[PDB]
Parts: C-alpha cells; sequence; structure tokens
RNA sequence: GGCCAGAACCAGCCCUACUGCAUUAUCCUGUCGGGGAUCAAAAUCCGGCGGGCAACGAAGUGCAAGAAUCUUGGGUCUUGG
RNA sequence: UGCAAGGCCGGAAAGAAAAGAAUUAGAGGCACCAAGUGGGCCUUCUUCGGUAAGCGGAGCAGGCGAUGCGGAAUGAACCGCUUAGGGAUAUGUGGCGUCAAAACUUAUGGGCUCAUUCUCGAUACGUGAAAAGGGUGUUGGUGGAUACAGUUGGACCAACCGAAUCCACCGGCCCCGAAAAUGGAUGACGCU
RNA sequence: CGACGUCGCUUUUUGAUCCUUCGAUGUCGGCUCUUCCUAACCUAGCGCCGCAGAAGACGCUAAGGGUUGGAUUGUUCACCCACUGACAGGGAACGUGAGCUGGGUUUAGACCGUCGUGAGACAGGUUGGUUUUACCCUACUUAGCUGGAAAUUGCGAGAA
C-alpha cells in the first residue's frame, strides 16, 4: 500500500509591517496527510520558533517534495515524541523502504505500535538514506546480506474475491457453497 | 490517632495558611530543614541532586520529616556526616481542618496539620556532596522518596552544588574575579555600580 | 525479527539420523531412539553426504529462537545414547537405619527407609535396566542403564523422590538416595 | 456576614493606582462640562463626596443637567427585560470628558476637507491599497525552519 | 372493463461511464572522483561537471466546468403521462 | 459681535470613500386583559463546606422536567438528532464473526500481546474497579563501557579459547500485587 | 516483626446522608432449618524457621467435611467450668414472628429516686401487661392423567 503521509516543503514568513519591512522566509520539510494540516504544522513550528501567528503571517507556498525512483534502502529517521511521564523523547531508528514517505510513514506506525504515540505528538527531525556500511542495527543489516533468500512458511494465501467459497470439498477446490 | 494521608492528598482547597484568622494551629513536624554539612562553602560540594515531583499534590509535615530521617540516616551509615549537605525544598504552609464528628451542620473545621502544597516539576530535595559519593546520594534518595505519597523523579542537576552556575563553567569563572561568594551560594559579578575593588572583573 | 537463525550438529560414523514432519529418528549400534518434535515448528534438515544435522528458524523472535539449541541438544544426546549409553549411579546414604534396596527384574523394593515399615515400590520401564552393585565393591549402589537420557535419569529421581523425609529438618536428617555418577555405559 | 451596604466590596474599586494618590489636579477643576456631553463617569476616591455608586463607575453617558459644583449624567442599566436611563447626580470631579466620538468626530471632519479639496480643483490624498494583494516575493535571507535537538534539552531546568 | 400483468415510448428527477488545466528539481540520466562490499564486481551512499519530460494510463498533487445528443447506458411498483 | 439656552434663515451632505473596513429567515415602538408557575433536578467549565458521598451550597451556559426518535446491550439528563402523514436517495452517532443490517471473517496495511476456577483484553460519560511497589515475560529507546573481548575449561591475579558483549536508566503490551457471601456475565456465544 | 512515613482493600462496627417506604415492608435475642463466602480453627497435601527430637511459629493450594455440653445475664457481646482433632470468622431484608417464643424494648395500672409550684418528665431502677388470617398464584415436597420431532399443522421425506 502507498505511504499515507506525503512529503510537504512550506514556505512562508511573518507579514510585513512597518516594524518588519523585509521579514525572513522559512523553508519548513513536514510529512502530513494533506497540505491543510502541513500548514497547520507550518505554523505550529513557526509560532513555538519564531513567534509569528498565522493570523501575522502569510504561506508562499505548500508543495509536495517528490519521491524519488522506488528502490530499497537504509532510512535514519530522526524522530521525537511527547508523553505526560517523561516529557519529550527523541530517538534514532533505521528502517528499510523505498521512500523517504515510506520510511516515515512507517516510522509513525512503530511509534504509534511500541510507545502509544499518535500523529500530533510527534516531530520528525530528519529522515534521510544511508548506506548499508553505516547501519547499525542487526535487524536492518540483515538485508544487506548479497545472497538473501528464506523460503514463505505459515502463508494464509486468500481465493480471489470472486473465486472464494464457503464450503468446498474436502480433498479438492469444487465449491459446494458459494 | 492520625488520619490516614489519603484523604488529603490532592489540593481541593484553596491555600489555607496559618495567619491572624486562623489561630491554634500546631506546629509542623519538620523544623530542620538543612541537614549535613550546612556551612560548607561551595567549593566543597560540587554535584547536586534533586527529588522533583511530579504531581501537584500535598505533601504532609509529617512525611517531609520522616524523609530527611531518612536520607540522613543513610548517608551517616554508608558515608560521613561532613561529606554532604541535604535541603528540603518544601514548607508545610497549608493548614488541613478535621470536623471531628450534630451531623453535618455547621462543619467547618478545626486546625489539624500542616502540608506543603506541590506543583508538577518542582524541587522537594536537594543533596549537595562530591563526586566520590553519588551512589550514596542517590540511594539515600531513592529511600526518602519512599516516604513521599506520589511520584518523584532524581535527577542530576546541570548547576554547581546550591548555586546558580553551570557545572561546567564554575571553576573557570571562579579563577577569574568574576564570582563573589556568600556563604553557601554565590553570586555571578555584574558590570555595575561604582568602580570599587569589587565588580573590577 | 531475525530472518534467519540456524543450528549445526556432526553425526559420527556408526549413527544415522533421519528427520521426517518434525519427527527425528536416531540409529546407531546398541539401539535406535524416537523423538516427536512437531511442537516445536522448526525446519529440520539431514546432510547425509556430510553427516550434518542443521536446525533452522526463519523469521524467529526470542522464543521460537530458543528452541533451535534445545532442539540440537536433544539429537545429540539421542547421539550419545545409541553410541555410548547412558549410567546413573546411586547411592543410598543413611546415618542409623540400613536402606535395604532389593532390586527384582524391572522391580525396586525399598525397605527401612528411616526405620518406617512401609514398602516403597517402583516399577521400572522396560527400556532401562536397573542392577544393584556387589556390595564388596560398593556398598548400596544401585545403576541404570539405558539409551535414552530422558529415561534413564528420572528412573533414578522417582527413586530420590520416593525416599524423602518428612515432618523432620532435613538439614539434620541427611537420609535418602542421591544419584553420583552419571556417565556412560561403553 | 456579608452585608450589602453602599459602598460594599470597593475596596480596590475606589482606591487610587499606585504612586498616583492625591487630590483632583487644576486641569480637572479647568475643563468645562456642558448639557449634552458625553462623559465618562470615574469615581475618584480621594474625593468622597458625590461619589457615584460602584455600579455607574466605568460607564459612559451625556450630561443631562449641569450644577455649580455637580453634573447630571444619564446612564442606561439594563434592570430584567429592559434598560432604564439612570439620572445620576455626582461631583465634577468624578466624570472626565468622553473621547468616545473621537473617531467619528475625526471622520466627519475628514470628510468636510476632502469634500471642500474636491470642490475647488485641489489634489486629493492617494487611496490606500489593500496589502492582501498578490505580488511576487524576492527574500533577501532564507532559512530553515526546524526543530532541532537543542530545543528539548533547553526546556529541562536543574 | 374503474381488474391483473408485460413491454414500448415521452417529460421530470435520481444514478453511474467517458477528462482537461496546472505542478514536479530534496528529481531523472551520463560521466569523473570518493566510498563500499565482494573471488571479482555491481548496488545502497557522498561530492564535481554536462544534459533533461521518470511522461508506460508518469505521479495515487492542486483545481476540474467532460450537453448519456453525438456514440440508442441504468432506475422510476420512488413521479406523472 | 465673546460664552449659555431656545428658535429662525440659509449651505453642505463619499447618506457615509479608501485602508480585510460587517452581517442579518434585520417591520421598530405602544398598550390592555388574564392563566399556570413560585418543591426543581442533571451535566460542561469555575467553585465553597465536608475524609467522602448517587452529600449539602453557589456562578455561566446547555439540558431533563415537558420529548419522543436513532446509538452507547440495559439507564429522565451521555452521543447523534430534535418530531404533520407517506416514498426514494444520502448521512449523523455507532458499527460491519454469529445473535444482528453491513468487510458472504475486506486489503495485494505496519507493529505489539499469551493472561490455570471473579476465569487477558475488547467499559467515552461509567472512578459503572484499582494503588504504592515489583518482574532474567517479551518488545522498543537513551547514555556509558569493552573488543582479538564476555562465558567456559586450565595455571585471587595473569595466560588458552575466536566473537560481539555488559552497566545504569526510561517506555509499550502482558504478569504479580488483587480476599465475600444464590449461579452469571466485554450484552451472550466465542475469538488468539 | 516493623517505629517514622506511605499505598490499598472490605462493608461482619459506628458515623455521615435522606434516594425508597408514613391510605403500615411486623423491631431485639434465642429456638429451628438450609445455603453461601474465605481473610483456614481442625481435617488433606506442600514450603520455610532462631527446624535436633517433641511441641510449635510463619506461609502456599485448598470451603469437600467438621466446628460441642454447661453456670450467670432477656441479652447480642462477655466471663468462667468441662470435653474435644477443633471448639474459625462471617453473609443470606443486622436470613428466618400467617415458623415458634415473648424474657427485653416501647401504651394504658402501680412503686422508688432525681427533677418540676403543678399537671407531669427521666437512653434511671422496678412489677404487671390479647402475638390475628392461607382454601389464591408461584416456590418446594410427594401423588395421578396425558398428548407431542413442522414440539399439536405439511403431504416439509435427514436412521450413531
Ligand atoms: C420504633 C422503631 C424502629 O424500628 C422500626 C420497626 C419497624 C418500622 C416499620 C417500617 N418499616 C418499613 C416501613 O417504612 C414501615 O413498615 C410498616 C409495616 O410500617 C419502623 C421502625
Ligand atoms: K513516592
Ligand atoms: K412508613
Ligand atoms: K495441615
Ligand atoms: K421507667
Ligand atoms: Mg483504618
Ligand atoms: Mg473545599
Ligand atoms: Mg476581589
Ligand atoms: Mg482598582
Ligand atoms: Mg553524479
Ligand atoms: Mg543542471
Ligand atoms: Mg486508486
Ligand atoms: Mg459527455
Ligand atoms: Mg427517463
Ligand atoms: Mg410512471
Ligand atoms: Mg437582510
Ligand atoms: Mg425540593
Ligand atoms: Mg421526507
Ligand atoms: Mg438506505
Ligand atoms: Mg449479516
Ligand atoms: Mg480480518
Ligand atoms: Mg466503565
Ligand atoms: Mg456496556
Ligand atoms: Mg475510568
Ligand atoms: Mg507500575
Ligand atoms: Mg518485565
Ligand atoms: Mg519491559
Ligand atoms: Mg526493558
Ligand atoms: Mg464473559
Ligand atoms: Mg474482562
Ligand atoms: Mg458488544
Ligand atoms: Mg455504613
Ligand atoms: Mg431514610
Ligand atoms: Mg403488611
Ligand atoms: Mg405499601
Ligand atoms: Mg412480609
Ligand atoms: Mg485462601
Ligand atoms: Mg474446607
Ligand atoms: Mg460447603
Ligand atoms: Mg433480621
Ligand atoms: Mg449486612
Ligand atoms: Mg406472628
Ligand atoms: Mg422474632
Ligand atoms: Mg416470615
Ligand atoms: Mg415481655
Ligand atoms: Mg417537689
Ligand atoms: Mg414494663
Ligand atoms: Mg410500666
Ligand atoms: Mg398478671
Ligand atoms: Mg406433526
Ligand atoms: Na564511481
Ligand atoms: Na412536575
Ligand atoms: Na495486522
Amino acid at each position: 500500500v502507498k505511504p499515507h503521509l506525503r512529503h510537504y516543503q512550506v514556505v512562508g514568513r511573518e507579514s510585513p509591517s512597518e516594524k518588519n519591512p523585509e521579514p525572513t522566509v522559512y523553508k519548513f520539510e513536514v510529512f502530513a496527510p494533506n497540505f491543510v494540516v502541513a500548514k497547520s504544522r507550518f505554523w505550529r513550528m513557526m509560532r513555538v520558533k519564531n513567534k509569528v501567528k498565522a493570523t501575522h503571517g502569510d504561506v508562499l507556498s505548500c508543495k509536495v517534495v517528490k519521491d524519488a525512483k522506488l528502490v530499497a534502502r537504509n532510512y535514519l529517521v530522526d524522530i521525537a515524541y511527547y508523553s505526560q511521564r517523561c516529557g519529550y523523547t527523541r530517538m534514532v531508528k533505521e528502517f528499510r523502504d523505498v521512500s523517504k514517505t515510506g520510511a516515515v510513514s512507517q516510522a509513525y506506525h512503530d511509534l504509534a505500535s511500541r510507545h502509544r504515540a499518535r500523529y500530533h505528538n510527534i516531530e520528525v527531525l530528519n529522515v534521510k538514506s544511508i548506506p548499508d556500511h553505516e547501519v547499525k542495527h542487526l535487524s536492518i543489516a540483515q538485508y544487506h546480506a548479497p545472497n538473501l533468500s528464506f523460503p514463505l512458511l505459515q502463508r494464509r494465501t486468500k481465493a480471489t474475491r470472486k473465486d472464494r467459497a464457503i464450503f468446498v470439498k474436502k480433498n479438492t477446490k469444487r465449491a459446494v457453497v458459494a | 490517632a492520625r488520619r490516614p494521608s489519603r484523604c488529603y492528598r490532592f489540593c481541593k482547597n484553596k491555600p489555607y495558611p496559618k495567619s491572624r484568622f486562623c489561630r491554634g494551629v500546631p506546629d509542623p513536624k519538620i523544623r530542620n530543614f538543612d541537614i549535613g554539612r550546612r556551612r560548607a562553602t561551595v567549593d566543597e560540594f560540587p554535584v547536586c541532586i534533586h527529588v522533583v515531583s511530579r504531581e501537584l499534590e500535598q505533601i504532609a509535615s509529617e512525611a517531609l520529616e520522616a524523609a530527611r530521617i531518612q536520607a540522613n540516616k543513610y548517608m551517616v551509615k554508608r558515608a560521613n556526616k561532613d561529606v554532604f549537605h541535604m535541603r528540603t525544598r518544601a514548607h508545610p504552609f497549608h493548614v488541613l481542618r478535621i470536623n471531628k464528628m450534630t451531623g453535618m451542620r455547621g462543619a467547618f473545621g478545626k486546625p489539624n496539620g500542616v502540608c506543603a502544597r506541590v506543583r508538577i516539576g518542582q524541587i522537594l530535595l536537594s543533596m549537595r556532596t562530591k563526586e566520590a559519593y553519588v551512589p550514596q546520594a542517590f540511594e539515600a534518595l531513592r529511600r526518602a522518596k519512599m516516604k513521599f505519597p506520589g511520584r518523584q523523579i532524581i535527577v542530576m542537576s546541570k548547576y554547581w552544588g546550591f548555586t546558580n552556575i553551570l557545572r561546567t563553567e564554575y571553576e573557570a569563572l571562579r579563577d577569574a574575579g568574576k564570582l563573589e561568594q556568600r556563604g553557601t551560594h554565590c553570586k555571578l559579578i555584574a558590570p555595575k555600580g561604582k568602580i570599587t575593588m569589587r565588580n573590577v572583573m | 525479527v531475525k530472518v534467519k537463525s540456524l543450528c549445526t550438529l556432526q553425526i559420527p560414523e556408526g549413527v544415522t539420523v533421519d528427520v521426517k514432519g518434525r519427527k527425528v529418528t536416531v540409529t546407531g549400534k546398541r539401539g535406535t531412539l524416537t523423538k516427536d518434535l512437531t511442537h516445536l515448528q522448526l525446519d529440520l534438515r539431514v546432510d547425509k553426504k556430510n553427516r550434518t544435522f542443521t536446525v533452522i528458524r526463519w523469521f524467529g523472535s526470542k522464543i521460537p529462537i530458543a528452541c533451535l539449541n534445545t532442539t540440537k541438544a536433544h539429537v545429540q544426546n539421542m547421539i550419545t545414547g545409541v553410541t555410548k549409553g547412558y549410567r546413573f549411579k546411586v547411592r543410598c546414604a543413611y546415618a542409623h537405619f540400613p536402606i535395604n534396596v532389593s532390586v527384582d527384574g524391572q522391580n525396586i523394593e525399598v525397605r527401612n527407609f528411616l526405620g518406617e515399615k512401609r514398602v516403597r515400590r517402583q516399577l521400572v520401564p522396560n527400556t532401562v535396566k536397573v542392577s544393584q552393585t556387589d556390595p564388596s565393591k560398593v556398598k548400596d549402589e544401585i545403576v541404570f542403564d539405558g539409551n535414552d537420557l530422558e529415561q534413564v535419569s528420572r528412573e533414578a529421581a522417582v527413586l530420590h523422590q520416593m525416599c524423602l523425609v518428612k515432618k523432620k529438618d532435613i538439614r539434620k536428617f541427611l537420609d535418602g538416595i542421591y544419584v553420583q555418577t552419571k556417565t556412560n555405559i561403553e | 456576614v456579608h452585608s450589602y451596604g453602599y459602598k460594599s466590596g470597593t475596596r480596590h474599586l475606589f482606591a487610587k493606582k499606585f504612586r498616583k494618590h492625591g487630590v483632583p489636579s487644576v486641569s480637572t477643576i479647568l475643563t468645562n462640562i456642558k448639557v449634552g456631553d458625553y462623559v465618562d463617569v470615574v469615581a475618584d476616591s480621594a474625593v468622597r463626596e458625590g461619589m457615584p455608586h460602584k455600579y455607574y463607575h466605568g460607564r459612559t453617558g451625556i450630561v443631562w443637567n449641569v450644577t455649580p459644583r455637580g453634573v447630571g449624567v444619564i446612564i442606561n442599566k439594563p434592570v430584567r427585560t429592559r434598560t432604564l436611563r439612570k439620572r445620576i447626580c455626582v461631583r465634577f470631579e468624578h466624570v472626565r470628558k468622553s473621547r468616545c466620538q473621537e473617531a467619528f468626530k475625526a471622520k466627519e471632519h475628514q470628510f468636510q476637507a476632502y469634500l471642500a479639496a474636491k470642490k475647488a480643483g485641489k489634489a486629493l490624498p492617494p487611496l490606500q491599497k489593500s496589502s492582501r494583494l498578490g505580488g511576487i516575493v524576492r527574500p533577501k535571507n532564507v532559512e530553515v525552519l526546524a526543530r532541532r535537538v537543542a530545543d528539548y534539552e533547553a526546556m529541562v531546568p536543574y
């Protein structure tokens, strides 16, 4: 399935005024389901860092950063999340994926399952593709073997939806109730 | 006897101090707020360890006194009494009332005890010691917080002892004449005021 | 998870190992043994030409991976059983009351344990041979012989558990039946 | 217990600001109040003569009566389902000239000035353009907005 | 026949089919150097330079107004003829 | 002839410009005659007494009372929606293994979890069941340390032996802490 | 085992409240009879001990079974005598009054003390003081008749 988060680049600034006639222009990287969530994350970042509110600023661009060609890669995702018990927890994780968006989307699922962290409590500091020789985790490095092979065991293969049946003769494929 | 502390845990009331309106208040169970070598200079104890509160609640003076006795007993046993200085940073200024059961009529209670109202992130105990006795301080504060209701965390301070100067910069600022010693704490000298024999650096 | 974890075992010349549906049969001289490992969910291979036994766990976490080293030990014990056998030596230790052990064919009788009048009986399965050493060599010794280590043990352990002191300070009352030597028949 | 006198609950309402104590100045005495003016009714606690009731403090009304030392002010007051026009009698020290129509008066005078300038061949001032329109932006400096590791360590005290 | 049923057509609704404009560059390629791991490679990766449209139904990205007449779609016992 | 007041006569009036520069299911005022009611209660935030209470007492605003309907199995007050008599098409809250309409157990989605007599979990409101503390259960992180290491065998320290270990701390799910009276309750079966 | 502290559980105590009942839900105790709980006294196993033996302490699984006779008191409690393997603690509308009993409590009679001018009062003492109704429906205990698999029908057809 395709990743549920897209790579957005938001460009914006404080609206010019008499005090600030030439405001600084900021470029922001964020992974969001849509550009409305992307703009919301941008103004939150602007408010908590540059002390600039959305009501006093404008967005120059909210385009999507296109994914590269799909190649099996190692992605180093710098990610952090907030919990009441422990404040902010920042971790660096390695993932196998074919795109930056897929790696970040897989990172959000990983944080949601292993640490019960939802989207709005999570900040993605950085994501990048790294070579095989800089991978530290063995669970990721095992996929760099020049001759990596494995069988497919314990696999539940479902029939085509059109051809699924409720009752089938025991040692045959003839459908009795379908 | 004494009522269980679970009846007075949450900060449900407005602050109720001992004043000219609230008379007949018993004395707090904790009177010594500084144990160990309190007279030691700031140079002597560089390491500071804090017990920080994680909840908004009330801590009775009985629990505060119990914690400092336990912490003092452990340090004296597993170290010396002259290698640490501990300060209790919570003061029981909130007076608790008891109805002391005419039912429910005219039920405003009489003073019963005192407790400290603590917030999230507030420091409860601070231990000043040398780097050699750090493991003893952590165990002493771990035992002391078992006397405390609620959740607390033991953390290592980034500052030098009981001062507001970073551990990484105290010695350099001390070697230059930029620090004024004032007993347990010290103040960084500012280039303000008249030109005197102080504030020249 | 870990993609591939495996363990390897070398099979001696005189013993053959067969695997079929997680059912391991080890045949050599002095007998043969069979183990049912259908509860393990592992990948068992035997290289007949190279005399190697391999157990593989694919995409396993810690719990499934802990089973492949257990599997190798079980097959190794079977290999040793059909080449050297297993011999457990048992000694009856007592302070005052002699422990009279009578060993008939596959039947063990224990009498006068701590002076009790009750007789303790145990029926040894036919796969394990029980013999009593002549007292002239070593006093009150019982020897269990068999191919299966699992069966040879718990025949001595059952003997040990039958002669247990009750309602007394076991630190002081040390009477009992204890295994002393675990070795091989050949 | 609690009572309802004339000046009940006015501990902070009828008090001077910090370091601003004192009786009213000459400019208050020299200020002219006329019938029909707009006034803010702000009680002066240093003049305990002709003070308004605590309700009318901070209310703006219309002068209906002028007397040697006093000012009559009509003040709207909501009671149940309607608003009553209450006439209060206060000393002149407790009223200030209201600037509530200053923006409207300037708007009227600007229109007269614009009309006169338009009438006789004068150059009208240029109309202001809206700031919400589009346009090209040339940024002199561009910076990256991101969350850094230093941000998380800086919010931890001790 | 003022009864039952089925097909035709109309008008009105309700559905589904058929899609254009804009945008990509943290991108696409070749080559050089580095780096990598191999029996030896290649690749993942980082730089320099030169070209550029990833254009197969390119993208699952912003907006789409495409006359169901052309080119005989479906329903209406959810309307009336 | 200046100020104050009441008038009269004239002039001008984007009928209120431009700068984000209002909007309106926007007929305003004035009366008369009268009914029921004057026990309330519940929730959101604020809040006083009380150890607390399905306890007593207040502020703002919704609601029940007076109101059903569609949901949370069941409930005056929670969620949705508020109601002429009917059809069609879409939804809301809530759901799609059976009971029971919907994935005839959807995907060509990723992880985590095993719970032996109140019997893991699937309870918004609903505390309408749980704490301090603890776990070498498993799965994740942070920071240090060592690398021909660490564990063994061999002679309280150093050598063979040929790979990655161990030290503290912080999470997720599970487990222990966890005892009441008729036989019983994620609604039931059951589900891994 | 556990001071100074601290976190809980329970509803076999009292208190707090005032939601139900005031055109009425029969009040304490005992007797009788059944059942349930476990925080386990005895009985079955099993750990550990400052565990030599004997006698015991502490703890775990387990409520299947058992848990007494009497003097005083209306008593519940309490206390003592005695037996025993042991004489554990509790719930069931403080189980159980159309099952009993009626000693107490709490009408009217009467005595005493204290109080009250008095009539009278007293969670002070004392004595005497009507305990009604089942033939209805369920429940339970026994006791009879009797159809019915499409659980009365379909002809609707399934054999351990
Ligand atoms: C004196 C005294 C205290 O003891 C009682 C004992 C019984 C009762 C009767 C009430 N019990 C429930 C109902 O409200 C009433 O039933 C009837 C039949 O009236 C009241 C008090
Ligand atoms: K604590
Ligand atoms: K009653
Ligand atoms: K026993
Ligand atoms: K009496
Ligand atoms: Mg208690
Ligand atoms: Mg309060
Ligand atoms: Mg005030
Ligand atoms: Mg004021
Ligand atoms: Mg290149
Ligand atoms: Mg170029
Ligand atoms: Mg698609
Ligand atoms: Mg068309
Ligand atoms: Mg039509
Ligand atoms: Mg029609
Ligand atoms: Mg309008
Ligand atoms: Mg009322
Ligand atoms: Mg309709
Ligand atoms: Mg429908
Ligand atoms: Mg269905
Ligand atoms: Mg499924
Ligand atoms: Mg709940
Ligand atoms: Mg429910
Ligand atoms: Mg809850
Ligand atoms: Mg915990
Ligand atoms: Mg654990
Ligand atoms: Mg864990
Ligand atoms: Mg862990
Ligand atoms: Mg259930
Ligand atoms: Mg459950
Ligand atoms: Mg359900
Ligand atoms: Mg009670
Ligand atoms: Mg009542
Ligand atoms: Mg009755
Ligand atoms: Mg009644
Ligand atoms: Mg009755
Ligand atoms: Mg028990
Ligand atoms: Mg029992
Ligand atoms: Mg029983
Ligand atoms: Mg009763
Ligand atoms: Mg009860
Ligand atoms: Mg009766
Ligand atoms: Mg009775
Ligand atoms: Mg009865
Ligand atoms: Mg009587
Ligand atoms: Mg008298
Ligand atoms: Mg009497
Ligand atoms: Mg009498
Ligand atoms: Mg008589
Ligand atoms: Mg029939
Ligand atoms: Na190259
Ligand atoms: Na009513
Ligand atoms: Na899944």
